[PDB]
């Protein structure tokens, strides 16, 4: 039959809440990020919306050699997974690795694997037989 | 007249799209509840493994490890665009000081990589979200 009634009260109701965006929520892609660790850095007073396009390539390289021949320490010893073990024989016994790590070494005077000719000492003329009396 | 032969038309130039309403931008920064690691080396350091070594992992150890291995030249690199932006009399680096700098630090095929292929790389950064 009849239903209940209603409160005659006025007001009390809970306040709609704000519509949200039309527009779909996108992902979070980190160059964006590196822009601002950039300018924490503060290598310069501006940083260039290319700079840590360029330098996310640059660094990907910069480990790319370390990573190839760790991978390979890895494989020779039969382990599964990449360990520090591997980084101390990779970057120790790779010259290019050591260039990539820390301090560049000079590139020229570099050892050669064939042995090269003994350059001897500019010989003074030797001691001939002195005239007696 | 009918007796003329219709000349040949263009492909029928495409209707511009609307004026896009744009929204209130939600606030994304100082932000806690996120999938995303702290940005970080750590991004090529699995992507380059995986692609070279698709049968072996990484230690969390080696992976910071490869991490500081980088910052130690990454700095360097960023001293000498500085460098370079001063020579240059410059207030800021630009796009093409960061290669140079890079190239200056990377003798041989370091800087063919890095460098060479890097800034053929930027168009898979630029084509690719």
């Amino acid at each position: 039959g009849p239903g209940m009634s209603g409160r005659g009260k006025q007001g009390g109701k809970a306040r709609a809440k704000a519509k949200t965006r039309s527009s779909r929520a996108g992902l979070q892609f980190p160059v964006g990020r590196v822009h601002r660790l950039l300018r924490k850095g503060n290598y310069s007073e501006r940083v260039g919306a290319g700079a840590p396009v360029y330098l996310a390539a640059v660094l990907e390289y910069l480990t790319a050699e370390i990573l190839e021949l760790a991978g390979n320490a890895a494989r020779d010893n039969k382990k599964t997974r990449i360990i520090p073990r591997h980084l101390q024989l990779a970057i120790r016994n790779d010259e290019e690795l050591n260039k990539l790590l820390g301090r560049v070494t000079i590139a020229q005077g570099g050892v050669l694997p064939n042995i090269q000719a003994v350059l001897l000492p500019k010989k003074t003329e030797s001691h001939h037989k002195a005239k007696g009396k | 007249g009918p007796g003329m032969p219709e000349p040949a038309k263009s492909a029928p130039a495409p209707k511009k799209g609307s004026k896009k309403a744009v929204t209130k931008a939600q606030k994304k920064d100082g932000k806690k509840r996120k999938r995303s690691r702290k940005e970080s080396y750590s991004i090529y350091v699995y992507k380059v493994l995986k692609q070279v070594h698709p049968d072996t992992g990484i230690s969390s150890k080696a992976m910071g490890i490869m991490n500081s291995f980088v910052n130690d030249i990454f700095e360097r690199i960023a001293g000498e665009a500085s460098r370079l932006a001063h020579y240059n009399k410059r207030s800021t680096i630009t796009s093409r000081e960061i290669q140079t700098a890079v190239r200056l630090l990377l003798p041989g095929e370091l800087a063919k990589h890095a460098v060479s292929e890097g800034t053929k790389a930027v168009t898979k950064y630029t084509s690719a979200k």
